[PDB]
RNA sequence: AAACUUUCAACAACGGAUCUCUUGGUUCUCGCAUCGAUGAAGAACGCAGCGAAAUGCGAUACGUAAUGUGAAUUGCAGAAUUCCGUGAAUCAUCGAAUCUUUGAACGCACAUUGCGCCCCUUGGUAUUCCAGGGGGCAUGCCUGUUUGAGCGUCAUUU
RNA sequence: GCGUUGGAUUGUUCACCCACUAAUAGGGAACGUGAGCUGGGUUUAGACCGUCGUGAGACAGGUUAGUUUUACCCUACUGAU
RNA sequence: UUUACUUAUUCAAUGAAGCGGAGCUGGAAUUCCACGUUCUAGCAUUCAAGGUCCCAUUCGGGGCUGAUCCGGGUU
RNA sequence: CUCUUAAGGUAGCCAAAUGCCUCGUCAUCUAAUUAGUGACGCGCAUGAAUGGAUUAACGAGAUUCCCACUGUCCCUAUCUACUAUCUAGCGAAACCACAGCCAAGGGAACGGGCUUGGCAGAAUCAGCGGGGAAAGAAGACCCUGUUGAGCUUGACUCUAGU
RNA sequence: CGUGGAGGUCAGUGACGAAGCCUAGACCGUAAGGUCGGGUCGAACGGCCUCUAGUGCAGAUCUUGGUGGUAGUAGCAAAUAUUCAAAUGAGAACUUUGAAGACUGAAGUGGGGAAAGGUUCCACGUCAACAGCAGUUGGACGUGGGUUAGUCGAUCCUAAGAGAUGGGGAAGCUCCGUUUCAAAGGCCUGAUUUUAUGCAGGCCACCAUCGAAAGGGAAUCCGGUUAAGAUUCCGGAACCUGGAUAUGGAUUCUUCACGGUAACGUAACUGAAUGUGGAGACGUCGGCGCGAGCCCUGGGAGGAGUUAUCUUUUCUUCUUAACAGCUUAUCACCCCGGAAUUGGUUUAUCCGGAGAUGGGGUCUUAUGGCUGGAAGAGGCCAGCACCUUUGCUGGCUCCGGUGCGCUUGUGACGGCCCGUGAAAAUCCACAGGAAGGAAUAGUUUUCAUGCCAGGUCGUACUGAUAACCGCAGCAGGUCUCCAAGGUGAACAGCCUCUAGUUGAUAGAAUAAUGUAGAUAAGGGAAGUCGGCAAAAUAGAUCCGUAACUUCGGGAUAAGGAUUGGCUCUAAGGGUCGCGAUCAACUUAGAACUGGUACGGACAAGGGGAAUCUGACUGUCUAAUUAAAACAUAGCAUUGCGAUGGUCAGAAAGUGAUGUUGACGCAAU
RNA sequence: AUGGUGAACUAUGCCUGAAUAGGGUGAAGCCAGAGGAAACUCUGGUGGAGGCUCGUAGCGGUUCUGACGUGCAAAUCGAUCGUCGAAUUUGGGUAUAGGGGCGAAAGACUAAUCGAACCAUCUAGUAGCUGGUUCCUGCCGAAGUUUCCCUCAGGAUAGCAG
RNA sequence: AUAUUGGCGAGAGACCGAUAGCGAACAAGUACAGUGAUGGAAAGAUGAAAAGAACUUUGAAAAGAGAGUGAAAAAGUACGU
């Protein structure tokens, strides 16, 4: 055993969905994401993991506000209209 | 499993509604690098791992 | 170089007592005004058997003196206590088998179950089936009472500490050999994950300090000093002498 | 001869999955699931069952007239009939007893 | 002698080297200072006449409003050509909005699209039950408000 | 030129004895011969003993258990077109 | 070194319920002792009835006592 | 009587899974026994919970003998199925400096090639296990390294705890 | 000498063809190299003087990519097996239909599920790739369709456990702890109705939350229906919960019912706080009783098969849900009565003056019967009409028997433990007596009937020799329910019915060597390290059974005999009143019989005498070691009386033993 | 070394479920009978005990050192085997995490990884050691010796060479 | 005045030129692997313009042979060389 026979009983998951990160690393007993730490408040990450910052840093979604912001910030957070 | 989760069904749901080829009339478009679906997925080669 | 099994016992994760079935810590009563004064009547409704304990259990109600209510009790029941016994607790009790009296209040000779070591503990000393404590004598003034424990240790303690006079019920059990490792297995099964036992000599240097060697053996001296470090005491702790024990006990 | 499925999705042979092989109107073979077996209540003194008190699951007395779950005495679908009749026996006697002790009490000093 | 083997050439294969390309990278320099409980970064699911993605967006869903430009968009279909016009556009700009489910994530939970409580309102006789709509209910801390606790304690009636 | 054996004990080479025989000669061939076998021994890891070692462990000491992989190529050989 | 004190510190329990000091009553010599429960697997809860005083009336309501006082040191 | 460091191997048991010498000696078992069993015992180096001796029952444990039984053997033969084989379709891998006939010589002291001889004729199929010091793996034995690691101990130097 | 790039220059070359590439064509150089021609090609590039470097490859078991010989080779050989014809099609060993032959053989190759997968389900189209042959077929490809719930699950409860808060620790990420050293509270309502709330009468708390699609748990069944969904749709028939409610009934002038000696009965038949009790709620094994379904079987009413002959024959249909009413038990209990000549009584020896036996009653409703549901359904037939939807028209669906039978439920018991075999949500009852209560009338939604609502998510399919995991369509692995006939002790092996499958690349030959399966004269272990392998034995009945022994065993010791078929004989039962009637197997014996066969296949111990060793059962090196190793019971030693022993933690107002207490825990 | 991720395999405890033909033997308890002066023996039934036993399903894995060994398979297949009603087998939930766990103890197991898992980083770690190190021509052209070294497969030094 | 491998906006280079240069010139932190932490590719070029081959013929069809487009098919999306 230990090789082709019990590769068979590998039926229970031990992650599943992750709420925060959807990674599927949420461990299920722990009830802690591996990848994101979740829920812990932060965000897990690690320094020595320069990679996996990488992957799940500010720019790698679409930044539904802070795409805007410096635009914002250009026309010096006007807040009236353009008044024809 | 036939006694699912709401989430898993709503990603099974995701995944058959993106189960098809290419838009024909895509490949037709000016430039148009794209050729295939490159994303395909199928239950008989690649699991969705949930 | 790797942690041995008593060091492992008491991180309790497999270590930890199997208390699912068992009937609830038994306890004298809490040591309230009118054991303190007077006593108070209770009626033994079941003698039941507790899980992974040998002496059985008596489920004593009072009624509580301050609401309109009765309170259940475990205590562990002396042998000839029964269902419908009406049992006495406190200062002025009888002396009859099953009542909780202050150690003080009774006479010399007296022989006592489930004694308080302080007033209020509910219950120390002479637990195990069979057991019990006799009293030796009184110290009236500054108020303590020399007692015998079931190991030949004489102790002092406050005359307020109580005790149930008698015997502990199921007294003898452990004349019957087990005849079999599953009798053993099934004892253990209701107390802990203490068996079966490895022994240290059967083991490699890694796992043991008795570990290793082309022969079994234990290689430097079993008996460990009391000063050793978690890791080192295997064997035989502080032992004061060794081998079969040819003498009398209870040295002066 | 016929073969029969379980009607729900526990395929184990637990105590809440019990079934009975009976014969439709449709000639064929069909699984039933069978609740548990209801339990007698129980004298509150000597725990023998209750006489004349109706055996049903407990939230089932919920749906029952008082009729069905007490008996006309004492302690009704409490204690049986022996456990109320010593009650009675001994309160009297007892009572009695306590008047006795006090006058002997009263007259002894 | 053929076949076969080997070598060379031509043509054809195999393969993708070379060459030439280059909306990419890399490094240097210059300037600027602007994320988030007014809910960020990130995630999930959705949204187009015909899209799986990338990109965009949020049930107002490849977008609404506003401003500028001044006739497109385009793969097809459709629409329009008044297009001398408050007006095309997958345009630019962007100050008004929308912004599902989440997420520090905030009623409680969450391997559940699980379970409450409060207010306003609508329907079912309906203050109490059920349902629909709208608005709410986290924690620490600060200032203040109100209601309180303590023979901690002052005075006063006594 | 021709033959030079059958057995008891031992993993054994060796040895020894029984017995037949004409005779039971000695040797080599990578101490012929493991993609020929076998694996009893030796020679990993399990285990026991004795001696040694404070110990972990040691022993050309004893004991018990312990995966023996591949040819379809070339040649050689055997046969075959 | 042995010993005392308690408020620091330490241990333990309880829904912090009866602690400490007095006192009433009885007995016996300022002191001592007593001061509601023991045949029985019943029952024990509604500010406790009762007693008493007040009010306010048809419902009743309140105080005191029943159940001593004092110190608020939970033990 | 002593002396080495306290005692000096008792009851038992043994060429025993512990005995070097050793295939010990004696008996028995056999035609023959380095095997087995029973004895013997100054026992290299047996021995008392580092347990001694023995034990019914049990054992996929080790061992000897006997009866039965047999292709284990004398000594091989034959039969069946599926292969192998040939064909259609399908179609890998290991491995590969270049390659592939020997003898001797010399040579890094065992050559496919070099030297001298023998020889030597296309293209091949099924087998085969002599050789390719065949393949598989930067030898695991051994040594070296101022390379480790697991483990041990009054090694050196420390340390949790106490 | 050559390469990428840079400054300068040749006003260098070039779409009339730069660069690159190919060229047994030419020239120069010793060489690195340079130059030219020809072909190809399409947009750039070169000479010289200098600058500069990521500047030159045969190797590194080099890196990446590509390609060979091997080689049309090894091979595509486990799971018994295929064949004929037609249809379709370009094409058929492989698709479809029919026929035939087989298999799984109910511990399935059947019918469902859990985990997992995720659309694989189903239809239409369809074959480039994939299905290691093929392919018209497919779990493929393309396009669509499909999963319907108050009652089935989740949801709720708590389990081992997980985990905030109050606090404490930690530099801190965070750790401890789960009721703790906390001012941790909503729900009743006097009164209020300046507002049923604040002031204000008075009742209860030693605590978030998560944690089970197998534990606990409110309530649904039947028939029909789809290409694919069904306890979900349709038809019918129920039930539960929450709520609202008005009649009828009941109750009251003796206000909160009557009857029975009683056990208790009922259509109802007030009941707050508070308390108590019950249910939820529990191991395993053994025999016995009963039920259900199945199996077997008789008669009859149909349909089918065989019919040379025989067979009142072989096969098949004949069914009845949840729910409701009446009724129906073992046990238990009550009344009478008073028992030795002790009786009753179980397969199992328990019970009785603490009241047996007996007579008469009461109760639980597992369960069964009858009836409603409901024959109108379903089933099986017949006679018809038939260009369609297809429609009819009728008939019958009945009555028994049997049991160490199988499966399963259940009851009353009995055996076992140094093992005595969850919890909570939730529901009910009782005690209590707050309060509210009647007479041109009050009381009661635990009696009947009536009205309304029941959300959300899942629901298709596979569940494996192809839907999961194992790189794959892998001989591996992966939890569970149902379970026919014969033989037979049997869920063994062998054959069959229902259902399913007939899928493993094929064809042809029959060399060697193999793999798997067999046989063998005479000998009988001489083979070999060694009886390895194989053989021999084997079921059942009867006989007989040694040493030794812990007296239990050894033991199936050893060693003998018998066994078929047939025709008989004897014995072993129920019920009713010795007779009548009914019924099933097991045992024993006898005669006869045969190529002396007969557990006829299948199935199925070899045995004995000893030594070493470990007591035994048990456990481990998954993937070279199953042992004498480990464990074990037994024995012994050691520490410790809680301000403790042993052991955790960085620390803690922190932990394990400990729901513990020396007959214990801890260490050997 | 630092910081993280794993108990879907497996090890062990816990919680909640589930699974296990047919035979042999025939323990307590009980009933009847016989012998005997008695004490008490003896017999026949009944019953249905056991970490009993034969043997299914199951769980395991002894031997063939069989098959296969470019496999059906990174552990399988066949036959033969151990065990088969309790220290039994097993699902799910839960706990224990790397010098840590867990271990009826094999240094076993801890996801094909175990005498210290996996992942990333420190890290292009160091190597007196092995391998490789890319154009042409021309001229000159060695050393394996001296001394010192924790040196002996290395270096410094002198020598030889440009 | 100083720092600035992050963000936003710019200007550049004796830098690299698709095995180079960031891992990623492209639907690249993508596809895909792993339970998980993490690991992590490959992949640019027809032509000026689709003018992307009408039509005929052989074939069941894929396709072929012609014809045609184009400067070139010695550019046919299996596309520069
Ligand atoms: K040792
Ligand atoms: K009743
Ligand atoms: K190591
Ligand atoms: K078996
Ligand atoms: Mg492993
Ligand atoms: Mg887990
Ligand atoms: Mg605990
Ligand atoms: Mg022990
Ligand atoms: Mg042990
Ligand atoms: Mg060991
Ligand atoms: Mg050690
Ligand atoms: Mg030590
Ligand atoms: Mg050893
Ligand atoms: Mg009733
Ligand atoms: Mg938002
Ligand atoms: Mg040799
Ligand atoms: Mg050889
Ligand atoms: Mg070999
Ligand atoms: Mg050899
Ligand atoms: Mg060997
Ligand atoms: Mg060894
Ligand atoms: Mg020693
Ligand atoms: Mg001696
Ligand atoms: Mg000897
Ligand atoms: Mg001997
Ligand atoms: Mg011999
Ligand atoms: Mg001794
Ligand atoms: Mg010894
Ligand atoms: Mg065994
Ligand atoms: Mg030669
Ligand atoms: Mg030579
Ligand atoms: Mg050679
Ligand atoms: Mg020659
Ligand atoms: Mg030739
Ligand atoms: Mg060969
Ligand atoms: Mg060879
Ligand atoms: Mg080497
Ligand atoms: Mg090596
Ligand atoms: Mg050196
Ligand atoms: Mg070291
Ligand atoms: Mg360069
Ligand atoms: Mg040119
Ligand atoms: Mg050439
Ligand atoms: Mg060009
Ligand atoms: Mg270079
Ligand atoms: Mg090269
Ligand atoms: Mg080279
Ligand atoms: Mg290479
Ligand atoms: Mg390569
Ligand atoms: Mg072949
Ligand atoms: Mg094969
Ligand atoms: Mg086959
Ligand atoms: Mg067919
Ligand atoms: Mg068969
Ligand atoms: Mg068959
Ligand atoms: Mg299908
Ligand atoms: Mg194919
Ligand atoms: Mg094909
Ligand atoms: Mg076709
Ligand atoms: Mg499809
Ligand atoms: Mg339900
Ligand atoms: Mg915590
Ligand atoms: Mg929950
Ligand atoms: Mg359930
Ligand atoms: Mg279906
Ligand atoms: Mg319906
Ligand atoms: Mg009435
Ligand atoms: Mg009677
Ligand atoms: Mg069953
Ligand atoms: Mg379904
Ligand atoms: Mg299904
Ligand atoms: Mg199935
Ligand atoms: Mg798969
Ligand atoms: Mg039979
Ligand atoms: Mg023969
Ligand atoms: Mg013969
Ligand atoms: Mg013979
Ligand atoms: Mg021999
Ligand atoms: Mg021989
Ligand atoms: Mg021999
Ligand atoms: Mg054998
Ligand atoms: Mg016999
Ligand atoms: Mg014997
Ligand atoms: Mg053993
Ligand atoms: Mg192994
Ligand atoms: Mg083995
Ligand atoms: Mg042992
Ligand atoms: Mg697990
Ligand atoms: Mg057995
Ligand atoms: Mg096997
Ligand atoms: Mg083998
Ligand atoms: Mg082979
Ligand atoms: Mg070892
Ligand atoms: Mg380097
Ligand atoms: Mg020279
Ligand atoms: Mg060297
Ligand atoms: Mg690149
Ligand atoms: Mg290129
Ligand atoms: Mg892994
Ligand atoms: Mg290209
Ligand atoms: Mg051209
Ligand atoms: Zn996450
Ligand atoms: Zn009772």
């Amino acid at each position: 055993g230990k090789g082709t026979p019990s590769f068979g009983k590998r039926h229970n998951k031990s992650h599943t969905l992750c709420n925060r990160c959807g990674r599927r690393s949420f461990h299920v007993q722990k009830k802690t994401c591996s990848s994101c730490g979740y829920p812990a408040a932060k965000t897990r990450s690690y320094n020595w993991g320069a990679k996996a910052k990488r992957r799940h840093t500010t720019g790698t979604g679409r930044m539904r506000y802070l795409k805007h912001v410096s635009r914002r910030f250009k026309n010096g957070f006007q807040t009236g209209s353009a008044s024809k | 499993a036939a006694q699912k989760s709401f989430r898993i069904k709503q990603k099974m749901a995701k995944a058959k509604k993106q189960n098809r080829p290419l838009p024909q009339w895509i490949r037709l478009r000016t430039n148009n690098t794209i050729r295939y679906n490159a994303k395909r997925r199928n239950w008989r080669r690649t699991k969705m791992n949930i | 170089g790797r942690v041995i099994r008593n060091q492992r016992k008491g991180a309790g994760s497999i270590f930890t007592s199997h208390t699912r079935l068992r009937q609830g810590a038994a306890k004298l009563r809490t040591l309230d005004y009118a054991e303190r004064h007077g006593y108070i009547r209770g009626i033994v409704k079941q003698i039941v058997h507790d899980s992974g304990r040998g002496a059985p259990l008596a489920k004593v109600v009072f009624r509580d003196p301050y609401k309109y209510r009765l309170r259940e009790e475990i205590f562990i029941a002396n042998e000839g206590v029964h269902t419908g016994q009406f049992i006495y607790a406190g200062k002025k009790a009888s002396l009859n088998v099953g009542n909780v009296l202050p150690l003080g209040s009774v006479p010399e000779g007296t022989i006592v179950s489930n004694v308080e070591e302080k007033p209020g503990d509910r219950g120390a000393l002479a637990r195990a089936s069979g057991n019990y404590v006799i009293i030796i004598g009184h110290n009236p003034d500054e108020n303590k009472t020399r007692v015998r424990l079931p190991s030949g240790a004489k102790k002092v303690i406050s005359s307020d500490a109580r005790g149930v006079i008698g015997v502990i019920a199921g007294g003898g059990r452990v004349d019957k050999p087990l005849l079999k490792a599953g009798r053993a297995f099934h004892k253990y099964r209701l107390k802990r994950n203490s068996w079966p036992k490895t022994r240290g000599v059967a083991m490699n240097p890694v796992d043991h300090p008795h570990g290793g060697g082309n022969h079994q053996h234990i290689g430097k001296a079993s008996t460990i000093s009391r000063g050793a470090v978690s890791g080192q005491k295997a064997g035989l702790i502080a032992a004061r002498r060794t081998g079969l024990l040819r003498g009398s006990q209870k040295t002066q | 001869a016929q073969r029969v499925t379980f009607r729900r999705r526990n395929p184990y042979n637990t105590r809440s999955n019990k079934i009975k092989v009976v014969k439709t109107p449709g000639g064929i073979l069909r699984a039933q699931h069978v609740k548990k077996l209801a339990t007698r209540p129980k004298c509150g003194d000597c725990g023998s069952a209750l006489q004349g008190i109706s055996t049903l699951r407990p939230r089932q007395y919920a749906t029952v007239s008082k009729t069905h779950k007490t008996v006309s005495r004492a302690y009704g679908g409490s204690r049986c009939a022996n456990c109320v009749k010593e009650r009675i026996i001994r309160a009297f006697l007892i009572e009695e007893q306590k008047i006795v002790k006090k006058v002997v009490k009263e007259q002894t000093e």
